[PDB]
C-alpha cells in the first residue's frame, strides 16, 4: 500500500528532550513522545511524489501538530470501535513502524520516556493512539507491565555508615 | 487587498506589509524548549518559545534553527514560527493577505513544494508567490543591471542580471555564512581561554561579532599591526558582568570570506567566486557588471567590507575596466524592500499562484510560474 | 644523549625514557596541605606533600589538582610536580636530557607558552616538544589512518587522521572526563546514605568507581534488571573497616559519558561526538574512518564500553559500513607509548625546540614548530 | 631586454596551497614558493617568438623544476663570486618581477608565506635566490625582519572568564 518510502537515517534525534525536563512538573509526555516518532515518520525527498503525498496525509489525521487535533482524536478514540474507518487507517500506521530501519533506536527512546518520565503509568489502559505506537516499536508487548522500579525501603545492604562529616554529630 | 510580503531567512524573520519602506517585524528565527525541570506549580506552562521570548529566556532553553544553509529542515518549527509571525507579530489574519516569499537559488525542488503545500493548507492564504532573493535586492536598488551578492546567515549567493535578464548559467552558490563565521569565531575564541559550547553562548558569540568585528584592508598588514601593540583590541562585557578581550580575532573572523580555507573549504573566496560568475557571462556584459556590484545582506554589514572586495575584484579584473561596489546603507533590509515594490506594481498581480491554479496542477506548478 | 618523555595528564603523572616499553614512574597529580594545626616537634613536616606522600598521609591534608580541565590553573603546583618527576622518580638531571611533553587540542594557547617558558628557564632543558596526545595515541597503536577518542581524567576529545594527515577542522573536544565522573557518584552515593564531602574522601570514591563500575550494553534493560533482583549489587570495604554496597550506581556513573544531561550539560554524548566528527571530513575517507576507531586513556577502561561504542556508532553509521574498534589492553598508557615511539625516530631528532632557538624566538616559538 | 613580453592574469592562482597545507610537518615553503614564481613567470602566446625563448630559457636556468636541478643550483649559490655572470641573469630576471601587473598580489603571496608556513626562516641568511625573489617583489627589504608574530603570554586580557561549563568543575 505505502511501498517504497524510505526515511532521513537520524533526525529524530533533535526531539528527544532532555532527562531533567522529562522529570519536570507538567510535562507532557505524550504530546511530545508522539512528536519524536512523528519527526521520524517524515518520509524523505527520496520517495516518489505519489507515494509521498499518500503518507503525509495519513500524518496528518493520527500524529497532528496542533493541540486541537490531538486533543479530538483523544476524545472520540475512547469508544473507537464506532469509527471503524480508524482502525484500518491505525493499522495502516502501526505496519510502517515495524518496518522502520531505526525501530531499534526508537524502542529505546520509547523506554526512556516511560521510566523517567511516566509514558507508560496508566500500564494498559492508554488512549489506543500511544498503544499501537508502542506495539509497533516493540512487538513482545511487555510495556504494559510497568518500568520495574527500585525499592530503597527493604534495605539489604543498609551500611550506616559514619564518615568524615557524620562523625562531629551523632547520638549513642 | 494588500499583500504581506513575509521574508524567511536563515537568521531573522523580516515581514511586514506591500508598499511600506521597512518591515515591521524583525525577530530571529529560533524556536526554544526548556532543559531544566521545573519545580513551581503554574508558570512554566509551554512547551516552546519561539522570536523574542526564546532569545530572552535563553537561559533555560535550548535553542535550534529550523532553516540551515537557506534549506529548511525541521519543518515544525517552521511552521510554528509561520503561525506566530501571523497571529501575534503582524496582527493580520492570513486568509485575506496575499502573501510574497523568498528563496536562494539552486535549492532543492522539495522544500519549496512543501513550502506551497503548506502555505494553501495550514493557512488558506488567497495567493502566494516565491522570488529569487537577489532578484528581490535588485529591485530595491532601482536598477535593472548588475551582479548581486546577497550573504547573510545561510548563503552567499551570486545572480549577474542585465536589462531585466538573468543570466542563470553564471549563478553560484556557497553555504559559507555568518552561521559558519559565528562557528569559527567560537572555535578560535578558546585560544584566549573562553569557552563557549551551549547554544545561548552561541547567541553572545554571534552578538560580540556584530559589535566587534571588521573587515581587514590587509590581512598581512593587520595581523602584523596586531601582534606590534595592543592598539587594536578592545573589551566586550559578558551579561553575568565578565569582561573579554579579543584582540587578532576581530578581524580573523570575517577573513574567512576571503579565505575559505581557514574552516577547511577547498571552495574560493567571494571575490573569486564573484569574479568567475562574471567571466561566465556574455563577453559583452562583463563591463556593465564590472560596475554595478550591489551588495545586500547581514554578512554584507561588517565596516571595512566594500572596499575590500572592491581591491580583490580590481586586482582581478582587467586594468581598463571600471570597478564600483554599491553598499547602500540599508543592505541589511533590500530583500524585503524589493519584495514590497514587486507586489506592490500593477503588472506583478497577474503572477500570483491562487488557489484554483494550486488545486489543479499541485505544489508542483510553483515550479512552472516561479524561477 | 637519552630523551624523557613526560605525560603531565590531569589525573596521573606518567614520566620514563624514551626508547623504552612502559613508564618507570606514574604517581597521581596531587599537591596536599596540612590542614591540622601541629603539636609534636622533633619529626619535622614539610609544608606541602606531593605524588604518593600526599596520598599516604591525605587523613591531614586537602589535595588540590593542579590542572584542571586540562589546564593548568596553578603553575607553583606544576612547578612541585615537575621537581619532584625530575628528582624523585626518574632521578635525573634535566640539563642533560632532552623532554618531551604532552597537550590537548584546542587548549588556550598560554598555557603551552608557559610550559615552554617553565621548561626553559627554571629546569634549563637542551630541547623540547610539545605533542598533540591524540596523534601520540596513534602512534602507539602503529597505525596511521583512524580516528582517535583519548579520554583522560580532565579532557575528552577526537582527532581524526588520514594517511598522516590530520583534519584540524573535525577535531572535537568535550570537558566531560573521569573527575567529572567521581564528582557524579559522589552526588549519587547519597541516594544510599553514604556522604563523601571531603577533598581525602574524593580519592575514595575515585578508588569505588575504579573497581566496582562497568558500562551497560542496554541502559534501561540493566536498569530493570537490578530493580528486580540483587545480582548487580556489590560491596566495597572503606578504609576504616566500614562496608557499603551499591548497585545500579555501577553503570549509572559511567552513563553519563553517554548521556551527558544528567549532570546538566547540553553536548552530545561520546559516541554522537565521534559521529559527528567523522561526518565533518571528506566523504572519501569515512570509510577508513569508521574502520579503524582507537580508544586511548584511563576513562576508556571501563569494561564493556567498546561494545556499547560499537553498538552506538552502528547504530548512528550506514548499514553497509563496517564498525571497528580498537581497544589495545595497554591503552591506559598509549599517550607515554606513542610518546616514546616518537622520540626514538631519527627523523624527529631536527624537530625539537633547541634553548637556542628559543632564546631568539621567545616563548612564541611554541606555536610554529609544534602543532 | 625583453621588450614586449607580457603574460596572463590569474595563471598562479591554482598554484599557491591551502593555508592548512601551509602549516603541514614536512612542508617545503621554498619549492613551493619557487614554483608559484615560476608559474606566474610563464610567457603567453602572444609574446613573440624569440623574446618568449629567450625568457624560456632565462626562467629554465635560473628557476628549474627537478628537485635534483634547484638543489645543485642552490649549491653554488652560496658564494656568487666563484660564479661571476649568474648575477646578472639573476638581476635581469629581478628586474622584470618588479613591473610584473601582479607585483601586489604576489607581493602579498609572499607575505602569507612568511607569517605562515615560515618562508623567511634564516631572515638574513636565506639563500641567493630567494632573497632576489623577495627583493623583486618588495623593494624596501622589510622582509628581513620576521613576521612579527605575537605572544599570548603578555597576559594583556585575560579574565579566567568562568563560563557555563568552566562554572561546574571549579575549585575555590
Ligand atoms: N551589523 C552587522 N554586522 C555583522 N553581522 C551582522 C550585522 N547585522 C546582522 N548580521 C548577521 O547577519 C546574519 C543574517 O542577517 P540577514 O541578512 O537578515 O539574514 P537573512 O538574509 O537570512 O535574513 C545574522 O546571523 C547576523 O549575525
Ligand atoms: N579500571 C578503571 N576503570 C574505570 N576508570 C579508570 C580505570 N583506571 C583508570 N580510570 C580513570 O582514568 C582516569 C585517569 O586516567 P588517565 O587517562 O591516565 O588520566 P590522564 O590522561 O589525565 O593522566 C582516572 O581519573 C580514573 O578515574
Ligand atoms: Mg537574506
Ligand atoms: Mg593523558
Amino acid at each position: 500500500p505505502f511501498s517504497g518510502l524510505k526515511f532521513k537515517q537520524n533526525s529524530f534525534l533533535s526531539t528527544v528532550p532532555s532527562v531533567t525536563n522529562m522529570h519536570s512538573m507538567h510535562f507532557d509526555a505524550r504530546e511530545t513522545f508522539l512528536g519524536v516518532i512523528r519527526k521520524a515518520l517524515e518520509p524523505d525527498t527520496s520517495t516518489p511524489f505519489p507515494v509521498r503525498r499518500a503518507f503525509d496525509g495519513l500524518r496528518a489525521e493520527i500524529l497532528p501538530n496542533d493541540t486541537i487535533k490531538s486533543a479530538a482524536l483523544k476524545a472520540q478514540c475512547s469508544d473507537i470501535d464506532k469509527h471503524p474507518e480508524l482502525k484500518a487507517k491505525m493499522e495502516t500506521l502501526k505496519e510502517v513502524i515495524t518496518h522502520h530501519p531505526q525501530k531499534e533506536k526508537l524502542a529505546e527512546i520509547a523506554l526512556q520516556f516511560a521510566r523517567e518520565a511516566g509514558l507508560t503509568r496508566l500500564k494498559g489502559e492508554t488512549d489506543y493512539v500511544l498503544s499501537n505506537v508502542l506495539d509497533g516499536l516493540i512487538g513482545d508487548g511487555s510495556w504494559r507491565a510497568g518500568p520495574a522500579y527500585e525499592s530503597y525501603l527493604n534495605k539489604p545492604g543498609v551500611d550506616r555508615v559514619i564518615t568524615t562529616v557524620d562523625g562531629l554529630h551523632m547520638q549513642r | 487587498t494588500t499583500a504581506l510580503v513575509c521574508d524567511n531567512g536563515s537568521g531573522l524573520v523580516k515581514a511586514g506589509f506591500a508598499g511600506d519602506d521597512a518591515p515591521r517585524a524583525v525577530f530571529p528565527s529560533i524556536v526554544g524548549r526548556p532543559r531544566h525541570q521545573g519545580v513551581m506549580v503554574g508558570m512554566g506552562q509551554k512547551d516552546s518559545y519561539v522570536g523574542d521570548e526564546a532569545q530572552s529566556k535563553r537561559g533555560i532553553l535550548t535553542l535550534k534553527y529550523p532553516i540551515e544553509h537557506g534549506i529548511i529542515t525541521n519543518w515544525d518549527d517552521m511552521e510554528k514560527i509561520w503561525h506566530h509571525t501571523f497571529y501575534n507579530e503582524l496582527r493580520v489574519a492570513p486568509e485575506e493577505h496575499p502573501t510574497l516569499l523568498t528563496e536562494a537559488p539552486l535549492n532543492p525542488k522539495a522544500n519549496r513544494e512543501k513550502m506551497t503545500q503548506i502555505m494553501f493548507e495550514t493557512f488558506n492564504v488567497p495567493a502566494m508567490y516565491v522570488a529569487i532573493q537577489a532578484v528581490l535586492s535588485l529591485y530595491a536598488s532601482g536598477r535593472t543591471t548588475g551582479i548581486v551578492l546577497d550573504s547573510g546567515d545561510g548563503v552567499t549567493h551570486n545572480v549577474p542580471i542585465y536589462e531585466g535578464y538573468a543570466l542563470p548559467h553564471a549563478i553560484m552558490r556557497l553555504d559559507l555564512a555568518g552561521r559558519d563565521l559565528t562557528d569559527y569565531l567560537m572555535k578560535i575564541l578558546t585560544e584566549r581561554g573562553y569557552s563557549f559550547v551551549t547554544t545561548a553562548e552561541r547567541e553572545i558569540v554571534r552578538d560580540i561579532k556584530e559589535k566587534l568585528c571588521y573587515v581587514a584592508l590587509d590581512f598581512e598588514n593587520e595581523m602584523a599591526t596586531a601582534a606590534s601593540s595592543s592598539s587594536l583590541e578592545k573589551s566586550y562585557e559578558l551579561p553575568d558582568g565578565q569582561v573579554i578581550t579579543i584582540g587578532n580575532e576581530r578581524f580573523r573572523c570575517p577573513e574567512t570570506l576571503f579565505q575559505p580555507s581557514f574552516i577547511g573549504m577547498e571552495s574560493a573566496g567571494i571575490h573569486e567566486t564573484t569574479y568567475n560568475s562574471i567571466m561566465k557571462c556574455d563577453i559583452d556584459i562583463r563591463k556593465d557588471l564590472y560596475a554595478n556590484n550591489v551588495m545586500s545582506g547581514g554578512t554584507t554589514m561588517y565596516p571595512g567590507i566594500a572596499d575590500r572586495m572592491q581591491k580583490e575584484i580590481t586586482a582581478l579584473a582587467p586594468s581598463t575596466m571600471k570597478i564600483k561596489i554599491i553598499a547602500p546603507p540599508e543592505r541589511k533590509y533590500s530583500v524585503w524592500i524589493g519584495g514590497s515594490i514587486l507586489a506592490s506594481l500593477s503588472t506583478f498581480q497577474q503572477m500570483w499562484i491562487t488557489k484554483q491554479e494550486y488545486d489543479e496542477a499541485g505544489p508542483s506548478i510553483v515550479h512552472r510560474k516561479c524561477f
